[PDB]
RNA sequence: CCAGGGCUACACACGUGCUACAAUGGCGCAUACAAAGAGAAGCGACCUCGCGAGAGCAAGCGGACCUCAUAAAGUGCGUCGUAGUCCGGAUUGGAGUCUGCAACUCGACUCCAUGAAGUCGGAAUCGCUAGUAAUCGUGGAUCAGAAUGCCACGGUGAAUAC
RNA sequence: UCCUCCUAAAGAGUAACGGAGGAGCACGAAGGUUGGCUAAUCCUGGUCGGACAUCAGGAGGUUAGUGCAAUGGCAUAAGCC
């Protein structure tokens, strides 16, 4: 965990377009290479394309998971099973 | 005697008679009886019941045995319904804290028959 | 006891005042309340059930019945007329008795009650609840722990259908989740 | 009821914690003391005490400004 | 050249270590005895704040000066009275601190709660001839941060060799 | 050798190397008598408990049971205590 007086982590650039996403208030997804930042709550109910590594898979910000960062819900290694 | 979730044992001291409450360790316990002024080196059988009333209020001020229960379970199921790593990793029955999955891990894991 | 004259007077007059009800014959009376304790595991060891029958005589007033089996199950390795359960009828005064008991001085102690099922009514008003451990009893001494050994006990009423049934037990303030 | 195979049912005067005192006929042989009964107890009187349900943004809006 | 990932995966098998299974011990209180070494975008006293990790303010020190830094086993008193137990401390939840642009994948630590296997270990197999084996702590390099490894240093300290 | 059904043609009887099955016993209670009771199988509710154990209620009416093969019978029970 971070430090509580340093504040949430976020990009700068993540921080831009989601206020772009707000000042424009349409619901098509983003795409980000910003596994590290920490989901605000402004963020809440547009879907963000998450980098894993080959593709983006696509997250819904949802009330719950305001706290965590971005790449938590964007699993990087595939496993299914040894048989 | 009767802490309204379990019972207590008597011959133990009354640290370690109420270390024997779910939500109660060592801390908890010095704590509750530094609280109601209890010294620590008695046995239960020697404390009486207006002071285990006065003991079983400050019990019953934090979070024990039943609410904690659900409080752990409830946190567990919001992390496997949220989606999350950790989530996944509660959900496949492996280590969650980024533990050595190749090699250890045999207690999260289970024990190996295979 | 207390809670027949509770009956008698406060539930008897409510359950005038919400159902339309004709007559004072009408309203839901409470016939008997059965513990079953189906303890099973008397197909090898009998001591087991002699002691579950101390227990049901403890937790009950009178003495249990000794339910043998009444047809044979391969499955389950039960013959035909082994004794396989325990059980008690109580009605009446000891019904009442243990009424009071139970919803007093025994619901509180189910170890984390969050408070018990209100669709478990059969379908014509009689209400059943598991207890998982004995011990929520006043009458165990503790001191002489033999085994888990949880009973259920099913209250028969007298109403029609789920809501006079439901209306006859929640105007004794049972728990109700 | 028959007479010798019923153990014997007097009535005692068991004590709430709260301060509730309950005169019942019972088994058990002696009196008896309580904690919880049908007053007093975390559920019966309204004091049932779900958890946040989700103190998510709360948390955001605590820890950070 | 760059961002993100991976080298950290996990039905399994082996090698080498650490911690245990307790009473020659666990915990609490009081008190004694070391050696070696490092330190300048570094070591960081005293005082205050915080349960603690640490935070604030801040002298000294390129050092037989100052700091890291109270050595731990030991000892004296009490307590547990042989239980998976006041043993064990894995796992997990919550709350944090710090380094760092950044701690999800994937850091270390703190505090609270949780309290798993384990009651000396099969066939087999290893090290050791004296300040040694065993046991207890400390320090350093790499290092922004991150040792149960490695390299060193001292405390107590055997048994046996026909 | 004995028992039950069909062939057997609505009294009885009736053959075949015709079609199907059983017996060579059991029980001092499984007999006598008095008093009482009434099934199988589903659905729902409920500690372990689960399709199937015990409990409670409803459905259903003899689809159950008879010490033993089949037929006939059986509630006034011949069934169950």
């Amino acid at each position: 965990p971070r430090s509580l007086k340093k504040g949430p982590f976020i990009d700068l650039h993540l921080l831009k377009k989601v206020e772009k996403a707000v000042e424009s208030g349409d619901k098509k997804p983003l795409r980000t290479w910003s596994r590290r930042s920490t989901i605000f709550p402004n963020m809440i109910g547009l879907t963000i394309a998450v980098h894993n590594g080959r593709q983006h898979v696509p997250v819904f910000v949802t009330d719950e998971m305001v706290g965590h960062k971005l790449g938590e819900f964007a699993p990087t290694r595939t496993y299914r099973g040894h048989a | 005697a009767r802490i309204a979730g379990i019972n207590i044992p008597d011959h133990k001291h009354a640290v370690i008679a109420l270390t024997s409450i779910y939500g109660v360790g060592k801390t908890r316990s010095k704590a509750i009886l530094a609280a109601a002024g209890i010294a620590e080196d008695v046995k239960i059988s020697e404390l009486s019941e207006g002071q285990i009333d006065t003991l079983r209020d400050e019990v019953a001020k934090f979070v024990v045995e039943g609410d904690l229960r659900r409080e752990i379970s409830m946190s567990i199921k919001r992390l496997m319904d949220l989606g999350c790593y950790r989530g996944l990793r509660h959900r496949r029955g492996l280590p969650v804290r980024g533990q050595r999955t190749k090699t250890n891990a045999r207690t999260r894991k289970g024990p190996r028959k295979p | 006891a207390k809670l027949h004259d509770y009956y008698k007077d406060e539930v008897v007059k409510k359950l005038m005042t919400e159902f339309n009800y004709n007559s004072v014959m009408q309203v839901p009376r409470v016939e008997k309340i059965t513990l079953n304790m189906g303890v099973g595991e008397a197909i090898a060891d009998k001591k087991l059930l002699d002691n579950a029958a101390a227990d049901l005589a403890a937790i009950s007033g009178q003495k249990p019945l000794i339910t043998k089996a009444r047809k044979s199950v391969a499955g389950f390795k039960i013959r035909q007329g082994y004794p396989i359960g325990c059980k008690v009828t109580l009605r009446g005064e000891r019904m009442w008795e243990f009424f009071e008991r139970l919803i007093t001085i025994a619901v509180p102690r189910i170890r984390d009650f969050r408070g018990l099922s209100a669709k478990s009514f059969d379908g014509r008003g009689n209400y059943s609840m598991g207890v998982r451990e004995q011990i929520i009893f006043p009458e165990i001494d503790y001191d002489k722990v033999d085994r888990v050994r949880g009973l259920d006990i099913t209250i028969t009423t007298t109403a029609k259908s789920d809501e006079e049934g439901r209306a006859l037990l929640a105007a004794f303030d049972f728990p109700f989740r | 009821m028959k007479k010798d195979i019923h153990p014997k049912y007097e009535e005692i005067t068991a004590s709430c914690s709260c301060g509730n005192v309950m005169k019942i006929r019972s088994t058990v042989g002696h009196d008896l003391n309580l904690d919880v009964c049908s007053k007093c107890h975390p559920f019966f009187t309204g004091k049932q005490r779900d958890v946040a349900t989700g103190g998510r943004v709360d948390r955001f809006n605590k820890r950070f400004n």
